């Protein structure tokens, strides 16, 4: 349904992730927003 | 004395855990991040 | 994805004897475990 899911201004009700540090198991839920480490050393909760 | 038990990985609020309790009349089931501190106990 | 719980009773350092467990009930739970803990009301 192209015209009865969308709208000019556009959703941003829908949530995706870009990356995550682990594959999720089947059948298997995640909501934690933790960032994976992609730096040398962590950021300690601020986005750096 | 002893009676029920409670599932999870942090066991807070942070994350998803779960919780079974017995008090002598029937068992409740329920899935929910409660607040769980150092010790749980009832009195 | 699930959860399974069995139970059995006995009236009367484990015991000496054999005994086998009935299921109870299946609970699907889509979060994994990995720590549990005990209560006890004193
Ligand atoms: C599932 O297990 C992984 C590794 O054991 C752990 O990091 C993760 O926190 C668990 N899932 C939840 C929802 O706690
Ligand atoms: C105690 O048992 C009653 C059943 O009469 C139940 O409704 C109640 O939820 C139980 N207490 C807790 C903390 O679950």
């Amino acid at each position: 349904s192209n015209k009865l899911d969308s709208k000019v201004s556009g959703n941003y009700n829908y949530l995706y992730r870009l990356f995550r540090k682990s594959n999720l198991k089947p059948f298997e839920r995640d909501i934690s927003t933790e960032i994976y480490q992609a730096g040398n050393k962590p950021c300690n909760g601020v986005a750096g | 004395i002893i009676r029920g038990w409670i599932f999870g990985t942090t066991l807070d609020s942070k994350t998803q855990s779960l919780l079974i309790v017995n008090n002598a009349t029937n068992v409740v089931i329920k899935v929910c991040e409660f607040q769980f501190c150092n010790d749980p106990f009832l009195d | 994805g699930y959860f399974k719980i069995y139970s059995k009773h006995t009236p009367i350092d484990l015991p000496q004897g054999f005994s086998a467990l009935e299921p109870l009930v299946d609970l699907p739970i889509g979060i994994n475990i990995t720590r549990f803990q005990t209560l006890l009301a004193l």
